[PDB]
C-alpha cells in the first residue's frame, strides 16, 4: 500500500488507497474500512500518489511505470488523462492539488514540477532537489473544507471513525488487543493470550487462532537490530529484548514508553532472555563472555550479577544459548554448546542463585537451539538443528525422547496450553503441534522470512506461584534470588561481596585482577564464586598491556597502547566499582606505549616504562602531583615489565631484548645488578612473594615458569614442558602461583614450590588476548612499618619535597628532585644555579643539563601563550627573552624571571609578527630581534621602549652580537643566502 | 620542505 | 530507480 | 613495532 | 585420493599415464551413508578399503568415521558419537587399526577397521591437527601446544617431544620405504586392463572406472560419453548427475570458473551441447548465452550482442528446427527472440511492457511455446512457435512462477510456484 | 534484477 486519500465530508466519509503489488489496483472504502471497493484495476502497473479534488469529487492518481497522471470520479467511471505519453514523467511519486494546478514530485529527475490539472499544459519546474523528493502537500484552507463532525455527539470509548453509512456516519472502534463490546460503544481489553514472533528486524504479535492472519495482537516492535529472543511481563504490560551494544530495551504492548531500560554487559552482546515474574528478575546469556547473569527489575537502580561462568569444568557454561526459569521451584535451565577440551554440549540445570550446577542431557546435541520449559508438566523442550528434531525430557534428566522430526532449522520454540509452537527458519513457517507425541500439525504462518525465537504473551499470577523472594520483600539489599524449597539467597551486584549479615553488601577486598587487550576484569579468589569482583574496564579506546593496583586507596592502574591513535596511549586509573575514572600519564609517551606499570604503595610512587623506537626510559610519577622524573635511559637494553618492592627496596624488570636478562636495582634505578642472564630468552612478567623474597618470572620462548631468590644464585624451575606454551603474566598469592596463558586462553593456578607435578586448576577458560594477572589484596600490599622494614617514605614522604627513595640497608631515604637541584639540607629543592641549557617546545620553555647522564630538569617547564620560537638569557636579572608566534601573522616579545617566586611571563612588545631571532646586548642592554613578517632587524631597549630599525633584509634569522667589538651578525635565508655583518648601529 | 618555525 | 522506497 | 590488536 | 569439502565429495585421480583422469567416488546424497564434510582420508591398497573422517550435516549425515571400497560401491559407518570437530584419520595397515583426533574432547582415539573396540589413547590435548603412525610409535602435532610429540602406539605412555615452539603446525606424514610388491591388488596384477582408471576392491579383484563425463561400456573395459543424465544449473556452476541414484560420478565436466553466473540451462542431445545464460548486473561482457560439449570441449559464445540490462532470463532450444528461443529482458520491457543455430539470423518475435515472460519452454511435438510470467499479472501463457496467437493457461492462483516443464507423453505443463509453495 | 550472486 502506497497511496492514501481521504474525503471526510459528512456526505462521503470515504478513503482511497493504492496498492502496487501483484494485480495492482486502487481501492475505495468507508472511513471505518467497511465498504471496501476496487474502483480502478485496469491500465495500472505502479500506482502511487493519490490526491482528491474536493470541489469536483475526483480522485487523481499517478503511475510511475506507465508514466501518466489521471483522474476519475469516486467510482472510477469517468477516467481522464491529464499527462500521458509525455516524457516529463520519469518516476513520479507524490501528487497534490491547488485551484487549477497539480504539483507532483519526480524521483527520476529529482525535481518538483507544476502543470495544469485538466490537460497537463503549462508545465514548469518549481524547484530542483539534490535528493529525491518523496512527499508533497499544499497547505491551504481550501484543501481542508469544513464539514459537520458526526463524532461530536458520539460516545465511543477509544476511537470514533467516520463512515459512509447513512444513519450515523460514524462507527466506534478500539486499538489493537481490545474487544468491541456488545453495546458497540464501549471496548474492553482482551485478556486472551497471543504469540510473539520475533524476526530479524521486527517483533510481531499474532493470535493463537491459525485462521486469523492479521498480525495485530499488539503494536509491532520495529527497529530491531538482530532479534533472537523476546521477553514479556504481563503485569505493567512491558516487552523486553536485547540490542547489539549490550543494552536491553523496553516497550509496552500499545507502542508507548519505548526506552533503553538498562545496560546489560560491557564485554559483549547478550543472546537469550528469561524473566522471573515472581521475584521480578531477568536472566540472560552473554556468549561473548560465556556467562549467565541476572538483572534486577524491581527497584529504581539496576543491579547486575554474573551467576555462572566458564571455569573449565564440565559443570559450567560453555556457550549458552537460551534460558528457562521455574520461579516456584527455584531452578534455572539453559542449553549449552560445548567448548574444545572443556564443557560438552548439554542441557544443564541450576538453582536461580547460581549454585548446584547439574548436567541433565548430553549426547547427540550438535547445533543446539533454545530450550523451553513446561512449568505445569515439568518437562524441557529443545531443538537440535544438526538432526532436525525437537526433543522432550523431564527436568530430572530422564525420559529423553524425540517429539517432532524432519525439520530443517528450528529457531523458535514455545509450549503453551496443550500445544507446541515452533518457528522454522527454513520452510519459513510458524507451526503448531500437540505436545503429546506431536500429532495434529497446523500451520499458523508461512512465507515469512528471517524467523527467530518464539514466546507466548499471557497473564501470569505471581500470587499463585510465590517463592522465597516474593514472601520476603525488601529482605536483600540489592538482589534477591530464589532457591529450591521456598528459600532465598541474597546477592550483590558485580564488584560487591555479601556481608556476614547475609542481607547487606560490601565492596570486594580480595580478588585477582586479570588484564586483557579488550578489557580489565576481576575474579574472586574463591574459585566457586563466578561473580565479577570488579566492574569491568571495557569500552572504546581500551587496549590494555598491564594492570597494577593500589589496595589501600582502592584504585586499579592500567596502561593503554595504540600504534595508530596517539591520544589513546597513557596510564589510567579507576575505582574497582567504576566511580573516578582518571588519566594519570598522557604526555611524552613514546612511539611504543607504556610497557610496564609498578606502584610503590609505601611511598606513593608510580614506576612505568615507556619505549621509544631506539631507546626506552624508566620514569617515576608521584601520585596526585605533577612531579615526573626520568630515572634510567638506555638504548642497548630494553626494560619492559617492571615490579617494585618497598619491603626490600628494589626494582626488578625483564628485558627479552637482544640480551635478555632480569635486572635488579635500587628504587632510583641506581646500582643495577643482573640476576639471571643464562637460560632466558623472552621474560614477559615478573612476580614476588613478599614473605619469601623469590622472583617469579615466565618465559614463553622456553615455555618456562621459574623462580630465583632476590639475592641471586640458582634458578629453580617451577613449571616446564610443552603444556605451557605461552605464559604471559604471573603473580604469587599464598602458596600458589597464578598465570595466564594466551594460547590456552586460560587463567591457571598451581603450587609455588618447584618440583610439583599436580595439574593446574583453571580459574577461567576461553578468554581471548590474555596479557597479565595481578592480586588485589591487603596481604599483598602491607603498610605497617613492622613488615615493611620501617620504610622511611611512609612517614609523610620521609620529609622529602618531590621524591622519597629508600635504600635497602640505610635508615634514611635519598630525596629525589623532579626539577631543580637538591638543597643543602638534603630534602628541599631549588633552582639549579648552574650552567645549563634552555629551549622552546611549542607553547612552553624547557631546560636541560649539559650532562647527558643527568636526568634532572634545571627548572620546571614554563607554560606560555602562542608558540615560543627564539630564546636568549639575561644574566643580570635572570630573565629570558622569547618570541611568541600567534595566528601566523602576529607575534610578541616576552620575558619571564628565573628567580621563580611564582613569576609568570609578561609582554614587552606586541603587534610585531613572525619573529625568529633574539640577541640581548649584555653591555648596552638592548634587545635585537629579526621581524620576518616586516622584513627588518630591529633593536629596542630592555624595557621595551625606543625601538629602532637596524637594517632591511629578505629573510632574517639567528642574530648574534659582540658588543666588545661593536659588531652584530645575522643570517639571511632568502635568495642569495648569506651571513651578514654590521656594526651595532647597523652601519657598514 | 618548508623552512618555517 | 526501484519504486521501493527503502 | 611491538604489540597492538 | 583426495577430498573436496567445497563440493562435498571424495575423488580419485590417476598419476600413472600421460593423461590425467579424475572421477568422483562418493558424493553427498541424502542418506547418512554418503559424504557430509570430508576432512581426512586413508587407504588400504592391499585390501581395497577406503577410510575417511567426516563432519556432520544438518538433518543429513552424522559426524562419523566411515569405510568404503576404493571404488566407492560399499559405504559403511564405523564409529559415531562423541566425534564433534573430527581431525584427520590415519590407518595402521599392519595392525589394522584406525587413529583419529577429536578436538572437542581433546583426545586421540583408536578403533578397529570393522567398527569395534573404540578407545581413547591420548588425553589432555589442545588441538591435535595432524597425526601419523609408523612402526611402534605414534607421532602427532598439536597446534596450540605448538609441539610435535611421539608416543607408543599401544598407549599414550612414553611421550617424547620432537619439536616445540613451532607455529602453524598442520598434518603429518612419514616418508618411508613403502614397497609396491609386498602389497599387491587386482590393479597391480592386471596392468593396462582398464582404459582410464583401475580401482581395487576387496578380495583381490578390481573394477574399472572412467573420468567425469564418461561411463563404462558393457564390455567392462572401455569408456563412452554419458547418454542419460540430469543437468543441474546453479549460479556458480553447471553440473550433471546420473539419473540412476546409485552412481555418484559427475556425468558431465562441470562448467564453472570465473565469469559463471548461470541462470538457466538447456540441452541439445542430438548435437551433444549444453546451453546456458550468464548474467551480470555490472559487467556487460558477462551477459549472454554460451554453449559447451558435455565433455568440456568446444566452448562458444552463442549470443552476446543486444542483451538488456536485466539480461537473458530464459533459454529453450527447438531441437527439431534448430531454433533457440530466449527471453531478453530490459528495465521496462521484455523481448522474445529466436536465433537459428550455426547461423547469423536473429529476430524479435514479441515486445511487451506490462507483461514479463521469464522462463520459456518449447514443444516441437505440439508446435507450442510456453512461458511463465511473474510480473504484476502473474500467468502461464501459451503461443505458437512464432509467438503470435497467444492464450493464458493459468491466470489465478499463481504468484511468481519461476519454472516450467513439459511431459511430452501426457501433454501436461508442470510448474513450480515458490510464493505459494506448491508444484502444480 | 533478481539473482546477481
Ligand atoms: C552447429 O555447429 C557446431 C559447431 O561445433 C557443431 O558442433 C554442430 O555440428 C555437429 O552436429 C552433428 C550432429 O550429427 C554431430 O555429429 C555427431 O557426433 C556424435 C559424436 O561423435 C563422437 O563419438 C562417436 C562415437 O561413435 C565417434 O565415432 C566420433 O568420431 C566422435 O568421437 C556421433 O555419435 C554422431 O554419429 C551419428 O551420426 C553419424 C552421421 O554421419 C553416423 O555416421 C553415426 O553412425 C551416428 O548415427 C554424429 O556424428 C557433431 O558432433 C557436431 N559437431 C561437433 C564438432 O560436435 C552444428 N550443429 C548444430 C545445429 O548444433
Ligand atoms: C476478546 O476477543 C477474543 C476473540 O473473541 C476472545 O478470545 C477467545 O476467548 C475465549 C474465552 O476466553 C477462548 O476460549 C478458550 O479456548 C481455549 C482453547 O483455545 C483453543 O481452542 C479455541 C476454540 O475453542 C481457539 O479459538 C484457540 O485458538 C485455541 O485453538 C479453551 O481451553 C478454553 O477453555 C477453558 O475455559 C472454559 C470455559 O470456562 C472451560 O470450560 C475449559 O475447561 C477451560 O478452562 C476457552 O474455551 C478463545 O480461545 C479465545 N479465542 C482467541 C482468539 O484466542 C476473548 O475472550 C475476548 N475477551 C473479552 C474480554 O471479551
Ligand atoms: C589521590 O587522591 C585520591 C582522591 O582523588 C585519593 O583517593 C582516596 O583515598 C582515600 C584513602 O584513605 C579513600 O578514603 C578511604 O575510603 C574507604 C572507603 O570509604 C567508604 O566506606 C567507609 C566505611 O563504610 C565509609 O565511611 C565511607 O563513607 C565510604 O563509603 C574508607 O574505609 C577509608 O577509611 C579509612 O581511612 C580514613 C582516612 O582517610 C579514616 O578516617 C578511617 O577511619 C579509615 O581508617 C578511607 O576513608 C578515598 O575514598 C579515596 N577517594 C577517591 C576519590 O578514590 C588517593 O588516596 C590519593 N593518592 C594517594 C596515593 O594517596
Ligand atoms: C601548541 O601551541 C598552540 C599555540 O599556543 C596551542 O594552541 C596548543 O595547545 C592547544 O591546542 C589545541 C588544538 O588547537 C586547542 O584546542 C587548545 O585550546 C590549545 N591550548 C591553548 C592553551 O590554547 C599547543 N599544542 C600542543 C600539542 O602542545
Ligand atoms: C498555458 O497554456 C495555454 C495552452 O494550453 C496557453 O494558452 C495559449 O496561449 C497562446 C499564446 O498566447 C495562444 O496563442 C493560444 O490561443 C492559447 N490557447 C491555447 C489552448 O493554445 C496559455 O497562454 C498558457 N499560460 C501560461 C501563463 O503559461
Ligand atoms: C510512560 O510515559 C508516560 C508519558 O511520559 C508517563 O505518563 C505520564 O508522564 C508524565 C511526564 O513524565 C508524568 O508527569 C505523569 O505523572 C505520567 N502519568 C502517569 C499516569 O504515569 C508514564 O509515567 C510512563 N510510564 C512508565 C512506567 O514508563
Ligand atoms: C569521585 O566520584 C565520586 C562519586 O561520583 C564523587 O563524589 C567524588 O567527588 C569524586 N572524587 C574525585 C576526586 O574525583
Ligand atoms: C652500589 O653502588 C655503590 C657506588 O657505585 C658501590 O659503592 C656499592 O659497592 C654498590 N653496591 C651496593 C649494593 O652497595
Ligand atoms: C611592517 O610593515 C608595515 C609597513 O611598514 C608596518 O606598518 C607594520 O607595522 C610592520 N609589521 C607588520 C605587522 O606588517
Ligand atoms: C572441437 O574441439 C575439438 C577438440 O579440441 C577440435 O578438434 C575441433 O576442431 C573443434 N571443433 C570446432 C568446430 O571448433
Ligand atoms: C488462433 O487465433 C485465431 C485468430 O487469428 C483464432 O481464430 C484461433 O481460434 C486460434 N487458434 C487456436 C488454436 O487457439
Ligand atoms: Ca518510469
Ligand atoms: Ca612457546
Ligand atoms: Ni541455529
Ligand atoms: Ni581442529
Amino acid at each position: 500500500p502506497r497511496g492514501l486519500a481521504l474525503d471526510p465530508r459528512m456526505g462521503d466519509n470515504v478513503m482511497f488507497w493504492s496498492d502496487w503489488g501483484h494485480h495492482p489496483r486502487i481501492e475505495r472504502a468507508s472511513m471505518d474500512g467497511t465498504m471496501r471497493t476496487v474502483i480502478v484495476q485496469e491500465k495500472i502497473y505502479w500506482p502511487c500518489g493519490l490526491s482528491i479534488d474536493y470541489p469536483n469529487r475526483l480522485i487523481y492518481f499517478m503511475d510511475a511505470y506507465l508514466d501518466y497522471i489521471e483522474f476519475c470520479d469516486y467510482d472510477g467511471h469517468n477516467r481522464r488523462q491529464v499527462i500521458a505519453s509525455d516524457l516529463v514523467l520519469h518516476h513520479p511519486h507524490a501528487l497534490t492539488l491547488f485551484e487549477d494546478f497539480v504539483y507532483w514530485t519526480d524521483r527520476g529527475t529529482r525535481q518538483v514540477m507544476q502543470a495544469n490539472k485538466w490537460h497537463g499544459g503549462n508545465q514548469s519546474v518549481v524547484m530542483y532537489s539534490v535528493h529525491q523528493p518523496l512527499g508533497i502537500t499544499a497547505i491551504h484552507p481550501s484543501r481542508q473544507p469544513p464539514s459537520r463532525n458526526p463524532c461530536a455527539s458520539a460516545s465511543c470509548s477509544h476511537l470514533c471513525l467516520l463512515s459512509a453509512q447513512a444513519p450515523r456516519h460514524y462507527s466506534c472502534a478500539c486499538p489493537s488487543g481490545w474487544n468491541l463490546s456488545d453495546d458497540s460503544v464501549n471496548c474492553v481489553r482482551g485478556d486472551q493470550p497471543f504469540l510473539m514472533s520475533v524476526r530479524d528486524n521486527i517483533i510481531f504479535g499474532i493470535s493463537l487462532d491459525p485462521e486469523v492472519k492479521s498480525n495485530d495482537a499488539m503494536v509491532p516492535i520495529s527497529g530491531i537490530q538482530h532479534g533472537y529472543d523476546v521477553e514479556f511481563d504481563d503485569s505493567e504490560q512491558f516487552i523486553y529484548w536485547v540490542e547489539n551494544p549490550g543494552e536491553i530495551h523496553r516497550v509496552k504492548t500499545d507502542g508507548s514508553n519505548r526506552t533503553v531500560f538498562a545496560p546489560l554487559s560491557l564485554l559483549g552482546s547478550s543472546l537469550g532472555l528469561a524473566l522471573d515474574w515472581v521475584s521480578r528478575n531477568i536472566y540472560y546469556t552473554t556468549p561473548a563472555s560465556r556467562s549467565i547473569e541476572v538483572l534486577t527489575l524491581k527497584g529504581d537502580t539496576r543491579y547486575g550479577k554474573t551467576l555462572i561462568a566458564n571455569d573449565g569444568t564440565p559443570l559450567g557454561v560453555g556457550f549458552p544459548v537460551g534460558i528457562a526459569v521455574d520461579p516456584a521451584r527455584g531452578k534455572l535451565y539453559w542449553s549449552d554448546h560445548g567448548t574444545d577440551s572443556g564443557v560438552p554440549a548439554k542441557i544443564a540445570s541450576a538453582n536461580m542463585d547460581g549454585t548446584s550446577l547439574k548436567i541433565l542431557f548430553t549426547g547427540n546435541l550438535q547445533h543446539l537451539e533454545v530450550v523451553t520449559l513446561d512449568i505445569q508438566e515439568q518437562k524441557l523442550y529443545w531443538a537440535v538443528t544438526s538432526r532436525g528434531v525437537i526433543e522432550r525430557g523431564n527436568v530430572d534428566g530422564t525420559e529423553r525422547m524425540i517429539l517432532v522430526h524432519h525439520l530443517a532449522h528450528p529457531w523458535g520454540l514455545v509450549v503453551y496450553g496443550s500445544f507446541l509452537y515452533y518457528s522454522d527458519e527454513q520452510y519459513e513457517v510458524i507451526e503448531r503441534v500437540d505436545k503429546s507425541s506431536g500429532n495434529n500439525k497446523v500451520v499458523l504462518r508461512d512465507n515469512v522470512p528471517y524467523l527467530r525465537g518464539l514466546r507466548v504473551y499471557h497473564r501470569r499470577n505471581a500470587a499463585d506461584s510465590s517463592n522465597g523472594c516474593s514472601n520476603n520483600p525488601n529482605a536483600c539489599q540489592q538482589i534477591c534470588l530464589p532457591v529450591p524449597g521456598g528459600m532465598f539467597s541474597c546477592a550483590c551486584a558485580s564488584g560487591f561481596k555479601l556481608s556476614p549479615d547475609g542481607r547487606s553488601c560490601s565492596p570486594y577486598n580480595s580478588f585477582m585482577v586479570v588484564s586483557m587487550l579488550p578489557a580489565v576484569r576481576g575474579f574472586s579468589l574463591e574459585l566457586s564464586d563466578h561473580s565479577e569482583a570488579m566492574v569491568p574496564v571495557a569500552g572504546q579506546g581500551r587496549n590494555v598491556l598491564h594492570a597494577d593496583v593500589d589496595v589501600a586507596n582502592g584504585f586499579i592502574y592500567w596502561c593503554d597502547f595504540s600504534s595508530s591513535v596517539r591520544s589513546s596511549n597513557g596510564i589510567r586509573r579507576i575505582k574497582p566499582d567504576g566511580s573516578n575514572f582518571t588519566n594519570v600519564v598522557t604526555y611524552g609517551i613514546g612511539a611504543n606505549g607504556i610497557r610496564g606499570v609498578a606502584l610503590d604503595w609505601a611511598a606513593g610512587n608510580l614506576y612505568f616504562t615507556n619505549a621509544f623506537v631506539y631507546e626506552t626510559l624508566i620514569e617515576v610519577l608521584r601520585i596526585n602531583t605533577t612531579y615526573r622524573r626520568v630515572l634510567l635511559k638506555v638504548s642497548v637494553d630494553m626494560p619492559r615489565h617492571i615490579i617494585v618492592d618497598p619491603k626490600h627496596r628494589y626494582l626488578f624488570w625483564a628485558d627479552y631484548g637482544q640480551k635478555p636478562k632480569i635486572e635488579r636495582s635500587f628504587l632510583d634505578c641506581t646500582n643495577r645488578t643482573v640476576l639471571v642472564s643464562e637460560g632466558i630468552v623472552t621474560p614477559r612478567g615478573l612476580a614476588m612473594d613478599h614473605d619469601t623474597g623469590y622472583i617469579y618470572w615466565v618465559d614463553d620462548s622456553l615455555d618456562l615458569i621459574a623462580r630465583i631468590h632476590l639475592d641471586g644464585g640458582e634458578s629453580q624451575v617451577v613449571r616446564y614442558g610443552s603444556r605451557y606454551p605461552t605464559p604471559y603474566g604471573i603473580t604469587v598469592f599464598g602458596e600458589s602461583i597464578i598465570w595466564v596463558d594466551r594460547n590456552l586462553k586460560k587463567v591457571f593456578q598451581a603450587s609455588k614450590q618447584p618440583g610439583n607435578t599436580d595439574p593446574p586448576v583453571v580459574i577461567r577458560d576461553k578468554i581471548n588476548l590474555l596479557r597479565d594477572v595481578t592480586i588485589f589484596d591487603e596481604h599483598a600490599q602491607p603498610l605497617s612499618p613492622a613488615e615493611l622494614n620501617n620504610n622511611p617514605c611512609l612517614q609523610s614522604n620521609g620529609g622529602c619535597s618531590h621524591f622519597c627513595f629508600a635504600l635497602p640497608e640505610l635508615p634514611t631515604p635519598r630525596c629525589g628532585c623532579a626539577f631543580g637541584t637538591l638543597g643543602n639540607d638534603g630534602k628541599s629543592c631549588a633552582t639549579s644555579q648552574e650552567d645549563f641549557l634552555i629551549y622552546s617546545l611549542n607553547n612552553s620553555l624547557r631546560s636541560l643539563h649539559f650532562d647527558p647522564r643527568d636526568h634532572s630538569l634545571p627548572f620546571q617547564v614554563i607554560s606560555v601563550a602562542g608558540t615560543a620560537i627564539a630564546l636568549d638569557y639575561d644574566r643580570r636579572n635572570n630573565r629570558i627573552f622569547f618570541t611568541q608566534k600567534l595566528n601566523s601573522l602576529r607575534g610578541q616579545i616576552s620575558y619571564v624571571s628565573l628567580y621563580s617566586g611564582s613569576s609568570s611571563p609578561t609582554v614587552l612588545l606586541s603587534n610585531i609578527g613572525v619573529t625568529d631571532g633574539i640577541a640581548f646586548d649584555w653591555i648596552n642592554r638592548r634587545i635585537y630581534y629579526s621581524d620576518f613578517s616586516n622584513q627588518t632587524i630591529n633593536s629596542m631597549a630592555e624595557d621595551g621602549s625606543n625601538r629602532a630599525v637596524i637594517a632591511r633584509v629578505s629573510k632574517p634569522r639567528a642574530i648574534v652580537l659582540d658588543p666588545c667589538r661593536g659588531y652584530m651578525y645575522w643570517t639571511d635565508w632568502g635568495t642569495n643566502a648569506k651571513i651578514e655583518r654590521a656594526t651595532l648601529g647597523g652601519n657598514f | 620542505x618548508x623552512n618555517x618555525x | 530507480x526501484x519504486l521501493x522506497x527503502x | 613495532x611491538e604489540e597492538x590488536x
